[PDB]
């Protein structure tokens, strides 16, 4: 798992129907890092420091084992200060 | 303390007793009670996440066999400001 | 697998319920490397040099095949000197 | 911190294993171990609520299958002073 | 406050949690905890009869499904002095 | 030598014989024996991890059919200092 | 002599009978009796190996049907010094 | 009076009553009572063999249906000195 | 797969019981590269140039499909000269 | 190191395979191969305890299905000098 | 020390491990190891009768489930000189 | 040529015929033949890996139905020096 902070939301109207209704979020490690997109499995707001899992485990963490995901947000760190 | 906890029951005796249980069990601040209508009473508390978890656990287990029971108990770690502008700041 | 040393513990109160009760640990390769988070499958303390597996194998190594993990600590190196 | 966590096991090997797991999982401080009698050993730790929740969970699962097992795990977020005057202050 | 209440459980986690429940629920004074031996732990409180009734009810209902449960809970309205000379004045 | 090994049995004859087996089998140092109560006796050793593994294996296999048997045998590679302040430094 | 022999019984009547039988059977010296806890009593004697073998056999059969019986008998011919530092030197 | 008699029971009411029966029935001298642990109480008397036989018979028959009964009753005609230095000279 | 040369062995006494009795080996691409750890599925000595597979396939190549591995050594290159 | 490990196989192809695997797995030194008679070959290595444990495990599994197989594997952490005077010092 | 003890096993791993067990268990002296042929290995020790009894008991019980087991274990109290001129004086 | 190949059979006719087949089939060098005992004969060759693979395949297939067959045939790509100090450099 890796420690990343979110920046904003991302909306794409035409999507694979398998992705369900779950939201998507834009994350970096730090301002200036290459942005990535994660599946919001809990619910978090910009500026938060979150824990992201990326593997074949992300699919089971976000929905069912057949979800088309490779990065999911699991928790929010109670205090990080990074 | 900017984490939120809610319990919703049917009747007001379980709601008073659940609020009492929360405030005794954890260091959380009671900000609101209201009648949704039709017999629903909702109690909300504010605090740190670790305090709110304990408070909601105690309150949910302290209203199960009083009266008609409880309907829901939910914990929110961090809230949006748009939603914050519909929450009671004091009861 | 990779040789990493731990730095501290990490606590997040709201987590996926699938993650169970297992602890989490902050690890780097070396002071100044990008910190990562691992699932403590044995029990280790700051300053230790440990062996970390990250794959689809991390899930089976930490719990069951459905655990939401992508980095697990397996053993502690008896002497490394690195 | 002023929050309490306890695990009680039957035996001393599971108790030592649980105490080590508590201290390794989170940022808690170990203040008491005692033999209740008849084979029971109780271990108590103090700290912040969020740390103590995690510490007690990890301790409860590190000693579940060691030895004769564990008997009980419990967390208290706010402690009365009357109860505080029967608690150990050092190990 | 010269009325007495006693709870006896097996293990020390239920005893701490029951004492905490008593002190929070009613205005009673905690005067003693002890190990009878063989795994028995006893907690005693002192207060008015109306306070002691509420305290013992809450404490007895707050240790049933923790650990191995409780063994006994008893209330005495007024005690003799001959018996008073075997009770702990402070823990 | 800062690794821990523990064996816990019921009775004292198996505990003496297991401690003897440990010390003869590996280079470990005996630091403690104690009575948990209710018939439980615990023996602890300190050493390198490679020595402690061998010592605990020999000791656990040298108390199975003597007396009432053994209850647990556990090995810890590295311990925390908070736990270290509850272990015996000498018998 | 530097050879050790132990009998563990449940109760004290069989333990006294076994100690007496040991001292009467061979040329051994009695160094320790102790209550393990929960009804266990252990008796230890020191001497030459041939004396201690006979002493432990006779003691084991003199207390087999007294009281609640015996739990364990054991003989050690060579004792490690680490183990010697946890043994009694006088009764 | 250098012959020994012992009765061991579970509980202290049968032990007091058996010691009373012994001393009334025969001319034997009470030298010790003790708690082995786990609920075992042992009573010892000293006297001539003819007195000790009668005392132990009366005491064993006078504690069978009181409380939980007795565990053992034993008579020794002559004891060794190595064993004598672990018996109480007075209670 | 990748071409790496071994450096030495590595021993850790406390391990997950699932890892069995297989040895572990320290490998780099080239002197000065970040060292990694591999499961020795054939048997090789320091200075050898070997072929390493890392995926979900490493588990099946070293034992059974439930092995906790993410880098296994398959063969030894007959002549590499690199 | 002064720790000893042995694998005994029936045949010489499994013995050579086991010896090679031993030397490849850990940091051990090979001191003896010998034909017991009737088809048995024994291989012995010396080193530190942690190295020797791993070496013997890897050797035991590299020769399990080669040839007619293996007969026994064994590890000793501390060797008596009386035994050392019957061991080979070189291959 | 002019009493003899012999253990005979099949394979050399059980023979080394039995000799090690003998020497640690009792004060006996290793005088010989040899290969009878066909897979038989024999180990002989010398000592007092009380030491040899203990050594052979421990050695016989410490080689049962290693390798292919043992074949024989025998104790001889005193030997004839005619036989003594066929035993090894040192290995 | 520092790769090793071994074939082990029972009897010497299959061993000579397998060695002949090996040397005819591939460019490998015969370095040793020996009697393990009990009827086992082992033949070893040295060469490049590509030559040793072919030699061992041919030799293993050219001794199956001669005599009592073969026991093992094994190929080792690279050997350790510690093992190399127990292999024959010439027959």
């Amino acid at each position: 798992m890796k420690i990343m902070q979110v920046e904003k939301t991302l909306v794409s109207t035409n999507r694979i129907a398998d992705m369900g209704h779950k939201p998507l979020l834009v994350v970096w490690e730090k301002p200036g890092a290459p942005r990535q997109v994660a599946v919001d499995a809990i619910g978090c707001i910009p500026g938060d420091w979150v824990l992201c899992v990326g593997s074949s485990a992300a699919r089971e963490a976000a929905g069912s084992k057949s979800y088309p995901s490779d990065l999911t947000i699991i928790g929010i760190i109670d205090q990080w200060n990074g | 303390g900017i984490a939120l906890g809610m319990i919703e029951t049917r009747g007001l005796v379980p709601a008073i007793e659940a609020a009492d249980a929360m405030t005794k069990a954890a260091e959380v601040r009671l900000v609101g009670r209201q009648f949704v209508g039709g017999g629903y009473v909702t109690v909300l508390v504010r605090g740190e996440t670790g305090a709110v978890n304990a408070a909601v656990r105690a309150g949910a287990d302290a209203c199960e066999r009083v009266g008609d029971g409880l309907v829901a108990a939910h914990i929110i770690a961090r809230v949006h400001s748009e939603v914050e502008n519909i929450l009671p700041k004091a009861p």
